[PDB]
């Protein structure tokens, strides 16, 4: 499995045309704020292709 | 006045356009620059 190609899975808003987002900030998907640390309702925004 | 910084956080976490005009050389970069707490250029 080639896991070098990634894609963004979570983002607070949709990209404008020809916009490039490479930030790896932990996505806050719940009410509890994330302090940059992965966990419950706190996602790493990039997922790896199979 | 010799330059401009454009971005969202200006703290090396995102890409920020940096334009500097030093004497006769216009320099444009879009690197993820690590800027000082109070950016300035000395003489
Ligand atoms: C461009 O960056 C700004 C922040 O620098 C984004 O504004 C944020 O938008 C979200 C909602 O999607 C808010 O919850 C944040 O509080 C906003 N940030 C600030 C500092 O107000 C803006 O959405 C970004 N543009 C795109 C297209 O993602
Ligand atoms: C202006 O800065 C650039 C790099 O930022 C450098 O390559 C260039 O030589 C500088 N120009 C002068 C006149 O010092």
């Amino acid at each position: 499995g080639n896991y070098n190609y990634l894609y963004r899975l979570f983002r607070k808003s949709n990209l404008k045309p020809f916009e490039r987002d490479i930030s790896t900030e932990i996505y806050q998907a719940g009410s509890t704020p994330c302090n940059g640390v992965e966990g419950f309702n706190c996602y790493f925004p990039l997922q790896s292709y199979g | 006045i010799r330059g401009w910084i454009f971005g969202t956080t200006l703290d090396s976490k995102t890409q920020s356009l940096l334009i500097v005009n030093n004497a006769t050389n216009v320099v444009i970069k879009v690197c993820e620059f690590q800027f000082c707490n109070d950016p300035f250029l000395g003489v």
